[PDB]
């Protein structure tokens, strides 16, 4: 919605996967897009859509958007993933997420 | 390839305009339908959406900082904040997005960012 | 009684009836707010408003004509214009989404949930119907129609507010806020039907023929002119006479219309204020043609819209570049010669038209404001008519629970969605073919192609349009 | 020939969403009842014995 | 459908079930079929038909297909099925899938 909820930060370790919560109200019905953002570079286009990815994102990770909540689920996170995770919505102008620090 | 270079003046303190501009290399901003954002984010913090803007003059405006920037074009993509009594220096990130079909809801995201440049206030 | 889903085109020697039946869906509004909007141009802005409600928009030709019936229209015919429409909305099944939270829908039926239907005989609410915009039907009657958002744009009062040169057109005493639900609403339940049925006025007709002469040259080859034509000027005159051979200098007794701005290859032409505002008449008027083919390739204007695809798709006017028009036609004055590009109107002229095509629009709207020439037939195609047929409006309703006495239980516009079947009828007055005295076949009636992708027909969504639009004007006169 | 198709019922939708499956799945048993009558002839004539 | 997706690897322990993802759009209403490769030896087809197995295929493999997966379940590993598992369908020519390695 007008202001999109995200926790602060997820403990994960290699060889499981770490589920991330961007919860908003009525968000079942938008869009919301997904944000790589590593250390020292600008973000990049993780999923858009809520269910797809480019091909210069790898097939590893996919998400959700069902009632008031949208998932980013990462399968098999490396040595790479450490990265800031911000969920996008249009909100009739732009409605940035907080971030969950991976 | 599309590619967005920014540009930094530097820091200035005492409350004068900051000037930005974005050159967007790799195709023309006049040649359709893509938006072109200035997008911030405090280190340490989440990200910040200042404004964007099509080539037409229409720009949408953050309602927070609605009163403080301007967005421009002149092939340039300027941003000119002011009134920089509060110390925000963040990061300024240039973006684009496709225009959406239906105005309602947005069906593209920021897929071509800048590099970022640092103001410091 | 049966329930039938009709399509197909029934020709006479008089008029034809075609109709075709597409499935709509009104899809779902999760806010029925009315959202005006937040443009804030900076270089004269826009102002609007979002209603909640589906019109539908079957305005274009592909529809009521399948190729081999508008082949058989071309070929047979020698004018159109059409005399009736009614629009039945069939079986109405509107139903609801229950959220299995953990498959994520599941769609039940229900019998308790409506759809508002608004008619708008009047004109009271503005009309957005015929402007060419990318949500019309779709082209083949297995795919489900998505009928668009009713929206509109008012006149309101720029301001200039901001920091460098913000402008934003605000609500002023003229402008006007259109709420829809002020009227009369056939609620229209599950498997409830209605009807429009429209009479459309008296419009003059398309003449699907093009010309075997030109205008300008309709005398004897032969035997000369009466008349005489000056050698020397200065004051002394010296008129001659002509010889058949003089057909550069043959006197005509009517002019060619008006080519204002017609040019080869932004805005186009444009009227507006100093450089920068600057509002487009793309097409140029309906006197003038945006692509034809001259000695070598296919000429396309700057004034041109491309239909589609880019390359473009642009329909071949052969029938204007044959009677003094085209697109880089300069006129000349021998004035104290004077290169012009635009042609004035002429008093006694003649220009035939732009020619419809397979996917051209029907109507548009003459606006209300007064004084109209000649606006009998517009631009992107049809023909533009003071009261066209209206809009025909579709909400679905805000079923708003559940509460529990206090609370705001649930998601208070439960979910509801419907899908129905929508057959529209329309009638065209034909005329009859223009004889000839001709003993040549006339050119065979087939749409345009290039080489091995065959007009209309699937291939391995499959089914592709040809590279040009496929003209009406393929026989001949013949003047 | 007698054709028989069912229809595609094609939602939900939600406003801009392609939600659901979008032809949900659907359907449809029944009972063709086919009659048909055939002339006969008679038997032809044996004054045969066996 | 004509794009399968099936992840990089998979890791199990001698006593328990290791199942694999084949995702696929509208994967419930298709066939999938699955092949056991050994290295240096050619596929053999383990499950066909979602449910099936052959007369060379021992009775402790079976699968499923339902929505948009089509999973693969093995019950009692032994120490001989570390093998590629590939997903195959027909989406009108023939569609191969990744491969979880085991």
């Amino acid at each position: 919605a007008a202001a999109l909820t995200q926790p602060l930060s997820v403990s994960v370790s290699p060889g499981q996967t770490a589920i991330f919560t961007c919860s908003g109200d009525n968000l079942g019905d938008k869009y919301v897009y997904w944000f790589q953002q590593r250390p020292g570079q600008s973000p990049a286009l993780l999923i858009y859509q809520d269910n797809k990815r480019p091909s210069g994102i790898p097939e590893r990770f996919s998400g959700s958007n069902s009632g008031n909540t949208a998932t980013l689920t990462i399968s098999g996170t490396q040595s790479t993933d450490e990265a800031d995770y911000y969920c996008q919505t249009w909100d009739s102008t732009v409605v940035f997420g907080g971030g969950t620090k991976l | 390839q599309v590619q967005l270079q920014e540009s930094g003046p530097g820091l200035v303190r005492p409350s004068q305009t900051l000037s930005l501009s974005c050159t967007v290399s790799g195709a023309s901003i006049s040649s359709g339908g893509y938006y072109w954002s200035w997008i911030r984010q405090h280190p340490g913090k989440g990200l910040e959406w200042i404004g964007h803007i099509y080539y037409s003059g229409t720009v949408y405006y953050n309602p927070s900082l609605r009163s403080r920037v301007s967005i421009s074009i002149d092939n340039q993509l300027s941003l000119k904040v002011a009134s920089v009594t509060a110390a925000d220096t963040a990061v300024y990130y240039c973006a684009r997005v496709r225009v959406d079909s239906v105005r309602g809801a947005g069906d593209n995201g920021f897929d071509p960012w800048g590099h970022g440049t640092l103001v410091t206030v | 009684v049966k329930s039938m889903w009709s399509e197909g085109a029934t020709f006479s020697a008089n008029s034809v009836t075609c109709t075709f039946s597409r499935q709509f869906l009104i899809p779902y509004d999760p806010e029925h707010h009315y959202k005006v909007f937040s443009p804030a141009a900076s270089s004269s802005p826009i102002m609007g408003y979002s209603t909640p409600w589906r019109y539908l928009d079957f305005n274009a030709l592909n529809l009521f004509f399948s190729p081999l019936e508008f082949q058989h229209l071309i070929e047979n015919y020698g004018s159109i214009a059409p005399d009736a429409l009614t629009v039945t909305i069939s079986e109405i099944a509107v139903k609801d989404v229950t959220d299995k939270t953990g498959g994520g829908v599941q769609v039940t039926d229900s019998t308790t949930g409506r759809l508002c239907m608004l008619v708008d005989h009047e004109y009271k609410y503005p009309y957005v119907l015929g402007q060419g915009q990318d949500t019309l039907a779709p082209e083949l009657p297995i795919w489900v129609y998505f009928p668009p958002q009713y929206a509109y744009l008012t006149v309101g009062d720029v301001n200039t507010q901001g920091i460098s040169g913000d402008s934003k057109k605000l609500a002023s005493e003229e402008s006007a806020f259109y709420v829809l639900e002020h009227s009369s609403f056939q609620l229209l339940g599950t498997g409830g039907t209605a009807t429009m049925s429209y009479k459309f006025p008296p419009v003059p007709p398309e003449n699907l023929e093009g010309c075997s002469q030109h205008f300008y040259e309709m005398y004897n080859p032969l035997y000369g002119s009466r008349l005489g034509v000056p050698d020397t000027l200065g004051g002394d005159p010296k008129f001659r006479s002509l010889t058949h051979e003089d057909h550069a200098i043959q006197p005509q007794n009517f002019m060619p219309g008006p080519l204002v701005n017609s040019v080869s290859t932004l805005t186009g032409l444009s009227t507006g204020t100093s450089q920068n505002t600057r509002i487009s008449l793309r097409p140029g008027p309906v006197s003038q043609p945006y692509h034809h083919w001259d000695t070598d390739k296919y000429v396309t204007g700057i004034n041109a819209i491309s239909h589609g695809q880019g390359v473009g798709r642009f329909p071949n006017e052969k029938e204007q570049l044959k009677q003094l028009q085209g697109l880089n036609m300069h006129t000349y004055f021998p004035n104290k010669y004077t290169d012009q590009i635009e042609r004035p109107l002429m008093v006694g002229s003649v220009w035939n038209r732009r020619a419809l095509h397979y996917e051209s629009q029907l109507w548009s709207k003459i606006p209300n404001l007064d004084d109209s020439f000649k606006t009998q037939f517009a631009a992107l195609g049809g023909w533009g008519l003071h009261q066209p047929p209206p809009q025909i409006f579709l909400k679905i309703l805000p079923q708003s629970g559940p509460i529990g006495g206090i609370k705001s239980m649930g998601i208070t516009t439960l979910v509801q969605y419907a899908v129905g079947i929508m057959t529209v009828t329309m009638t065209f007055k034909l005329g009859p073919r223009k004889a000839t005295g001709r003993w040549n076949p006339q050119p065979g009636v087939y749409p345009p192609h290039a080489a091995g992708h065959l007009p209309y027909v699937l291939y391995d969504h499959g089914y592709e349009k040809p590279e040009e639009l496929w003209t009406a004007k393929s026989r001949v006169h013949p003047l």
